[PDB]
């Protein structure tokens, strides 16, 4: 399954001060949570390495639930906690994880560049010709990660009386895709995030950015 | 001169060099031969020695005619505080043709000089006035361009009047005047004023001398205001054809939203030709060029229409003699009589008929309901004519068209819903979706008039319950939804069942409208046709005698923008005891079969009516006499007498 | 040496001293308590009263009001430190100021460029309300030529970059990277609003304009709502599709291209810099207010607490208050003869039952519905206004003037960002309120499905231009329809009468006839009371409580949700047999179950017009009295 | 290599797509013949310098080269959109789809509405790497 | 290159060729000159421009 669920209860139960660092700094924590993780399953089956050499660890019982219409600019880069019906959710897209690259020019394989959640990777010069040609991807080579694009809404049973519900578009990746259906009553803790792309940066526009939120855990309740 | 600022005149266009040419080897300005000297001198002498010699008092109002007119209106300009003069370029060519040539032919240049010259004159006297601003004169009353189409290039950036009609008001346009640039490193702070519609920013600083750190910022800029006017021009030269035209205006600063939908105007202006950009994103411009009218006055006055709203609702309209005149004509006694004979005179004895278009014309009681939580209440009142195509109905209504100001036309299938009440439309000059408004809320405040209103399919017939029901229009659409307003007057004609009234069918067959669509009006006029060898003859008589060719329009204008302004007929307990009595009695008549019934909005009806004839008798008292006509005129109309309880 | 804005540093020491010194009656420190609240988290503006700033000091305000935009960040300034000396805020933490009771207000058509800049007041109703995104108000850039990092340069609402790298030797102008991690973001909404009806002159469109709702303002107005915004009306630059040259800006710097590089064209266009000054006028708002409080202070005990002493007495006062049925009746529709029983309807339904939710997850309607039918001229459409005027949430339409997607919903894609903004229609502007459809029967199919669903499940599902949502419509209806013909007919059956479609009709509440009886009495009643109205206008009407009254009364009572006892039980079962009996002459149309079920729904509507915790037997029997009086006989010879 | 079955519920018109192009400097009209496409939904980058300078001393310029097109190779190629098939679709759901890419004999072999089988290689479009679509390293995928 | 593109591909990169034919030309001659012997201070090596 290449993931291990963590109840951020117990978490805070036993190293407090790591459930203090969580919500205020996801990623890096998350990112050495798997590492540890990954350490201690390939120490308990050191056999398990050949399967995804990769391990994803969820939290779950985020104390703290917002809403989507009470998500502010405060909350951007922090793990929150939220509920909603999934309104779409499109196709489990190949996206790319581990990315490695041709040279159009001398036909050098370019070695694995990791794939960040905000930025296009794209590499200088080839290694071996110096060259900057326009360089493409080596799908045979590249090794890639399931990422689906679901959009989930306030419930109607919990909207206010005179109120529109309120979109917020999260992102599965490589454990999540297809774990919610549109309709589903999902609960879902992720990274409030803004910098990837999205910045009104075009005439006729106020300097917003759209915001998405990297799912770390879905719980559907049914 | 007195320090008060020189206020930019967007109206006017971005200035040019204003280069200085000697046509010798005297001083005119290059392409032009105004010489801004001699035309200042010219605008003096023209502003304080100007007497209009066949004027009359009636025309001028709150003005001595012996003393200057325009020096009078200086002194006007001086007790109020607004710095605009309207002049007359009628005047001004009687004084002076070629100085009303070179204004006509050269208006960014020549203007400004008469904004010296006034301004010089306002300030050598009444040195100790305040003004927000120095004075801009506004000239009017050009020689009247009978055909908008019918400009040539040769009269480009030239002062034109035109006569049309107000289709659409744009937004506010916010127009920068002076750039308030700021460096991001120091500081320091400077303006930059419109050259010639170009701002030169910074680009170094004067107080570190840093380069390109002065950033605009836009919030602390000094900004003026512009709108567009689409305006449908209403041309009295017609050649064969030729098609309804459309135009746009732009209005500054000052014109704004003086203007509505709906609104007959005379606007005077600068034809402006401008290019057009091939894509919105370059700068490469189509070798043909397409024209626009830059505003300098609106006049609302016409001597073939009514008063406006905005004339009447501004006090100081009529004279002191005007008024005790109206009063006289009222307290004659038979005013409703002149009036009506007044009204259409090339139409032959149709005495109730005219007498209805009358009241219709003074309206009833304006009330306020919004304490009562009742809902507005109509006060316009609402006619049917019905005739086979023989009578004069059709007549009759294009006369209220061409008469009323804010008057729409229909006609049988030629409108449609959404063409009454509104629609979307990408405007072709922003490439923005804006709404436009339809025939019922261009005449809101006005009249609209309804041929052959039984050849109407039921799609567009329904919108008028609610118009001539509650006046509001709620447009419910995808985009947006609102409730206009259309506090319109319906004059519908509509033609009986097989195009002619058959002796062998009752009242509302003949009809054939619902009976909540004649509950709606509250009149009825059937102009049935007797067989009548003497009103043929005199009818006859009439026809011809108009083919081999009173009350004036004046004092009749005069009379109802005086009654609208001022009286306001409240019900006395007599008039209410009539009313009550009268409405019994109605019920009693009307609850035969064949006859038009009887309702609660007939009372109304009958209020309105009597609403109407106080208003026409100044009586500003609704009374017995009121209430007796009313009902005496809603029976006539619809022919009860001659009828019976065997309708037919 | 960073010029100094004199009049700016002025005014924020003067607040300063405002805020530090203000006192209101009792003597203490208003703002200092007010500013206690201002540490927490997800709090970050402070509301002043415009009236207590003038009171203070008058040329204080008068500069304010007359300079706001460019006083305001200094404004904010003194309040940052005004909080953080007395507390321990996070350094990085911003605050805003708030203004509120400013005693002018302004007209949207006034809203001048001369009133940009500058503090002023407005009242419009929401159109539509865009989300909640993160907005940019200064960003830190780096200089992709030398790695130059350019700190703290504004937004002026639109992505600025820095106009030049700082580094002297390197005239860098646009390869700029934001430094998202060190750039400030404020909340940010966009909320489209629309002229007032009284506002609208002679044959005018509602004037339209967005106003900008920054932190803690940003989710305070919704789509329907009147509202009163405080703030300034301002200028964001827009790239518009303008066909004509216009204001243009460009460097003095008197350069020219040299041969083979002549500064012509695009390349000399793009070499002087010349970009078009284009404008719209935009409204940032630094408050919002209801533009006529309910109350001047969601459950029972908060309504309570947001009622004054006053209201809550009143409010008390009218639920002990005996025979408050007929007082709420003749409130309502003072100028309205007759038709005791259909006030009756309307008021119940103004009031409301109380939805439920099965185990399996049916959702039992709990909301009436009524409909007038009857011969011309009997009130219908004055009812329906009575109503729409009344009630909040009240929303009016006719039969055939709206489309389906004006009359349930639509879709629109936020030009901010890559969402999708929901135009509510009718029946959602109604929600949990009122709708009110006059000319029901004339109104096509398309929209009677529409108007059926929302009836049926309480519930719009829209799935359009990109986007699936399913909104609540939990509206009651009240309309208004002609009999076939024009005039009803007694000797035929409603369904006969009527050209509602049948599942239209059964989910009905309530079905009054108004059939238009030629008698004399009536007659004489009616002329009296239309006779009267016109002739006293603003007096002749004296309900024994003011709408204002009626409907605080009615916030607060719809927070009652009224049980059901065993002896209610018992009489409503008794009630429905003898109903049941009546059906077994003909009614104008049958007894079903959904009779019963409106019938408990009329119940449980004057329970909580009372107040009563329980349904009573008393409720139970006035609600099948107004049934069966409703259901009348078919006459026929 | 993938087999999945599916309904076909589009098909575009034959079209060609080159295999080998001839390539010629502007220049030197000197040519580059015989240049092997990449089969399937992928572009190529032309040569951004003439190699061929050794034949004169004066230089040809920087992105000489155009396409000669009667030297090109071309082979139809057809774009299909398969749809999962309905009785696989699952209870509440959307039917995926999926792009294929057909080559020179497997054009018009088969016409919408079809139920087939499709035996293929999953391959994402490379293209140059280069308001919505919020994803990042997301390429449009078909078979 | 200047010229107004028709829609076709554009000139390359460095188009220009100098041409020879349609130039204006001018004499240029480059001189030494020395500082006088008796203007050179006693022990100095004299100056060049
Ligand atoms: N019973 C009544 N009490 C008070 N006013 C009435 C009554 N019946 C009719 N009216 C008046 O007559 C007019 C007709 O009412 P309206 O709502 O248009 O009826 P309908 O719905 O049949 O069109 C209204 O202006 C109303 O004030
Ligand atoms: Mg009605
Ligand atoms: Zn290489
Ligand atoms: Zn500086
Ligand atoms: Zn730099
Ligand atoms: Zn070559």
């Amino acid at each position: 399954r290449e993931s291990l669920v963590v109840n951020y209860e117990d978490l805070a139960a036993r190293e407090h001060v790591l459930a203090y660092f969580l919500p205020e700094a996801p990623a890096e924590l998350l990112q050495i949570f798997d590492e540890a993780a990954l350490e201690v399953v390939l120490a308990m089956y050191p056999k398990y390495d050949r399967i995804t050499n990769h391990i994803h660890v969820r939290i779950s019982h985020l104390p703290l639930v917002e809403e989507l219409r009470s998500l502010r600019q405060l909350h951007l880069n922090q793990l929150i906690r939220t509920s909603g019906v999934v309104t779409s959710c499109t196709g489990v897209l190949p996206q790319l994880s581990m990315v490695k690259y041709n040279c159009n020019k001398c036909n050098f394989v370019l070695g694995p560049f990791c794939q960040s959640q905000n930025q296009e990777v794209k590499p200088g010069s080839c290694p071996e010709c110096q060259s900057a040609g326009p360089f493409e991807v080596n799908m045979e080579e590249t090794i890639y990660q399931n990422y689906q694009r679901i959009r989930i809404q306030e419930s109607p049973g919990k909207v206010a009386a005179g109120r529109l519900p309120r979109s917020k578009d999260a992102i599965l990746l490589a454990d999540l895709v297809d774990s919610c259906k549109p309709g589903d009553e999902i609960e879902l803790t992720g990274i409030y995030h803004n910098n990837y792309d999205g910045s009104l940066n075009t005439a006729n526009g106020f300097p917003v950015f759209a915001t998405v939120i990297l799912a770390n855990h879905v719980a559907k309740k049914d | 001169v007195r320090g008060t600022p020189v206020r930019q005149r967007p109206d006017l266009g971005s200035a040019q060099k204003g280069l200085q040419v000697d046509l010798q080897s005297k001083l005119v300005i290059w392409g032009t031969d105004v010489n801004v000297a001699a035309c200042k001198e010219n605008f003096q002498r023209f502003l304080q020695r100007f007497i209009d010699p066949l004027a009359k008092e009636e025309e001028n109002v709150g003005i001595d005619i012996t003393e200057p007119l325009y020096m009078q209106r200086l002194g006007e300009i001086n007790v109020i505080g607004e710095p605009f003069l309207n002049v007359n370029c009628e005047h001004i060519k009687s004084f002076d043709k070629n100085l009303y040539r070179q204004l006509i032919s050269y208006p960014q240049e020549v203007i400004p000089t008469f904004d010296m010259a006034v301004n010089e004159i306002f300030f050598d006297r009444y040195p100790d006035s305040i003004l927000e601003h120095q004075i801009q004169v506004r000239p009017f009353n050009a020689l009247k361009t009978k055909n908008m189409r019918n400009l040539n290039p040769e009269d480009i950036d030239q002062l034109i009047t035109i006569s049309g009609m107000v289709i659409r008001t744009s937004q506010l346009i916010p127009e920068m005047q002076e750039a308030f640039f700021q460096c991001q490193v120091c500081a320091h702070t400077t303006r930059v004023e419109m050259d010639r519609g170009r701002i030169a920013e910074p680009s170094v600083c004067g107080r570190c001398h840093t380069t390109h750190s002065m950033a605009l910022i836009h919030n602390r800029s000094l900004f003026s205001d512009k709108q567009m006017i689409k305006l449908q021009e209403s041309p009295e030269d017609m050649p064969a054809g030729q098609t309804p035209h459309t135009v746009i205006l732009f209005a500054h600063n000052d014109l704004v939203d003086k203007v509505q939908p709906g609104d007959r105007v005379n606007v005077t202006g600068i034809y402006r030709a401008v290019p057009i950009r091939v894509n919105p994103r370059v700068s490469n411009v189509k070798s043909v060029y397409k024209t626009h009218i830059d505003v300098i006055h609106y006049r609302k006055t016409d001597a073939k229409r009514l008063h406006g709203l905005d004339e009447e609702a501004e006090q100081k309209l009529f004279s002191e003699k005007r008024v005790e005149l109206l009063k006289e004509l009222s307290r004659k006694p038979d005013i409703y009589e002149r009036l009506a004979s007044a009204l259409a005179p090339s139409i032959y004895e149709h005495e109730d008929i005219k007498k209805g278009i009358l009241l219709q014309l003074f309206g009833g009681t304006r009330k306020d309901f919004s304490h009562t939580g009742r809902g507005k209440f109509r006060a316009e009142i609402n006619i049917l004519l019905c005739g086979d195509p023989g009578t004069s109905k059709s007549q009759l209504l294009q006369y209220v068209y061409n008469l009323v100001p804010r008057g729409q036309y229909t006609s049988g299938k030629g409108s449609s819903a959404v063409g009454l009440t509104a629609y979307v439309m990408k405007d072709p000059e922003t490439r923005q979706l804006v709404l436009q408004t339809g025939a019922l809320v261009l005449s809101d405040n006005g009249i609209c008039c309804i041929d052959e209103f039984d050849k109407m399919n039921e799609s567009t017939r329904s919108v008028l319950h609610e118009v001539m029901e509650q006046q509001t229009l709620s447009i419910a659409k995808a985009g947006i939804i609102c409730q206009l307003n259309a506090r319109t007057s319906v004059l519908a004609a509509a033609n009986p069942i097989e195009s002619q009234w058959n002796p062998k069918k009752t009242t509302i067959e003949n009809i054939q409208l619902p009976h909540t669509l004649l509950s709606r009006f509250d009149l009825i006029f059937l102009m049935l046709d007797p067989q009548d060898e003497a009103y043929d003859r005199r009818l006859a008589h009439h026809l011809v005698a108009l083919y081999y060719q009173l009350l004036d329009m004046a004092v009749l204008k005069d009379y109802i923008a005086y009654a609208h302004s001022t009286i306001m007929p409240r019900l006395s307990e007599e008039a209410s005891q009539a009313l009550i009595e009268a409405y019994v009695d109605m019920r009693k008549i009307g609850s035969s079969r064949g006859m038009v019934s009887a309702y609660p909005r007939q009372l109304e009806s009958l209020i309105r009516l009597a609403e109407a004839h106080a208003k026409v008798r100044l009586s500003n008292k609704v009374e017995a006499i009121d209430v007796e006509e009313a009902k005496r005129l809603h029976r006539e109309a619809l022919k009860q007498s001659a009828t019976d309880p065997r309708t037919g | 040496l960073e010029v100094r804005d004199e009049v700016a540093e002025k005014c924020q020491k003067l607040f300063l001293d405002f805020l530090e010194e203000f006192q209101s009656s009792d003597g203490e420190i208003k703002y200092l308590q007010l500013a206690e609240e201002l540490i927490r988290p997800e709090r970050n503006t402070l509301v002043v009263s415009f009236v207590d700033l003038e009171q203070f000091n008058q040329q204080l305000s008068t500069t304010i009001q007359e300079e706001f935009y460019r006083v305001y960040p200094y404004l904010c300034r003194a309040l940052k430190t005004f909080v953080k000396d007395r507390k321990e805020i996070p350094l990085a933490k911003d605050f805003y100021v708030a203004f509120q009771d400013l005693p002018t207000r302004h007209k949207i058509r006034e809203l001048t460029s001369s009133r940009i800049g500058l503090l002023t007041r407005i009242s419009g109703q929401v159109v539509r309300t865009h989300p909640v995104h993160p907005e940019l108000v200064s960003g830190t850039f780096l200089c992709l030529d030398c790695q130059t990092v350019i700190r703290d340069v504004e937004q002026q609402f639109k992505y600025t970059q820095p106009n030049i790298c700082r580094n002297p030797v390197c005239a860098n102008r646009r390869r700029f990277l934001l430094d998202t991690n060190k750039s400030r973001f404020v909340d940010f909404q966009k909320v489209r609003i629309q002229e007032t009806q009284a506002e609208l002159p002679r044959g005018s469109i509602p004037r339209s304009l967005e106003v900008i709702l920054r932190a803690e303002a940003v989710e305070s107005a919704q789509a329907g709502d009147k509202c009163d915004f405080t703030g300034t009306l301002i200028v964001v630059p827009d790239v518009s599709k303008l066909s004509t040259p216009g204001a243009r800006a460009e460097t003095n710097s008197r350069v020219s291209g040299v041969d083979g590089y002549e500064t012509e064209g695009i390349r000399g266009l793009r070499a002087l810099g010349v970009r078009d000054l284009s404008y719209r006028l935009v409204f940032l708002a630094c408050c919002v207010a209801p533009t006529n409080p309910r109350f001047g202070g969601q459950t029972a005990e908060s309504i309570k607490n947001q009622m004054t002493v006053k209201e809550w007495e009143k409010v008390f006062e009218m639920s002990q208050d005996k025979n408050l049925y007929h007082n709420l009746c003749t409130s309502l529709f003072p100028t309205i003869h007759g038709n005791d029983e259909v006030k009756r309807g309307v008021l119940l339904m103004l009031f409301g039952g109380v939805p439920k939710t099965t185990g399996e997850g049916t959702s039992l309607r709990g909301d009436i519905n009524v409909c007038i039918v009857g011969d011309p001229s009997t009130a219908k459409s004055q009812f329906l206004k009575h109503v729409e005027e009344f009630s909040p949430r009240a929303v009016y339409t006719s039969g055939k003037a709206s489309s389906a997607a004006g009359l349930t919903a639509a879709v629109v894609r936020d030009e901010e960002s890559h969402e999708f903004v929901i135009e509510a229609g009718a029946l959602m502007l109604a929600d949990n309120g009122v709708c009110c459809i006059d000319e029901f029967d004339k109104m096509d199919v398309r929209d009677q499905v529409a108007i059926h669903e929302a009836m049926e499940q309480q519930t719009i599902s829209i799935t359009k231009a990109g986007v699936k949502a399913t909104l609540n419509a939990r509206t009651s209806i009240l309309a208004a329809a002609n009999p076939i013909s024009g005039h009803y007919d007694r000797s035929k059956s409603l369904k006969q009468n009527i050209n509602l479609s049948a599942p239209i009709m059964s989910r009905f509440d309530l079905f009054f006839i108004l059939v238009d009886e030629c008698n004399e009495v009536t007659d004489y009643a009616i002329a009296r009371r239309i006779v009267d109205l016109h002739s006293r206008i603003e007096e002749s009407i004296d309900r024994v409580y003011s709408l204002d009254d009626i409907r605080r009364y009615l916030l607060f009572a719809r927070q009652f949700k009224p049980k059901i006892s065993k002896e209610s039980e018992d009489f409503i079962v008794e009630q429905y047999k003898h109903l049941r009996q009546r059906d077994g002459t003909k009614s104008s149309w049958r007894i079903t179950v959904r009779q019963l079920e409106s019938m408990i729904r009329l119940s449980e509507a004057m329970a909580r017009m009372h107040c009563c915790d329980e349904v009573q037997p008393k409720h139970v029997k006035e609600a099948f009295r107004l049934l069966n009086k409703s259901i009348i006989r078919v006459e026929t010879p | 290599l993938v087999k999945i079955p599916g309904i076909i519920i589009a098909a575009s018109a034959v079209r060609a797509k080159a295999t080998r192009i001839s390539i010629q400097c502007r220049s030197c009209r000197n040519t580059l013949t015989n240049i092997a496409m990449r089969p399937g939904l992928e572009g190529y980058a032309l040569p951004r310098k003439c190699n061929t300078d050794q034949a004169g001393r004066p230089k040809c310029p920087l992105d000489p080269y155009f396409i000669m097109p009667d030297k090109c190779k071309c082979v139809d190629f057809q774009t299909l959109k398969l749809q999962e098939l309905p009785d696989a679709v699952p209870h509440g759901e959307m039917p995926r789809h999926m792009q294929l890419y057909c080559d020179r004999y497997l054009c018009d072999k088969v016409v919408p509405g079809n139920r087939v089988t499709i035996m293929g290689i999953y391959s994402i479009k490379k293209f140059g790497l280069t308001r919505d679509r919020v994803g990042v390293g997301i390429r449009s995928s078909y078979i």
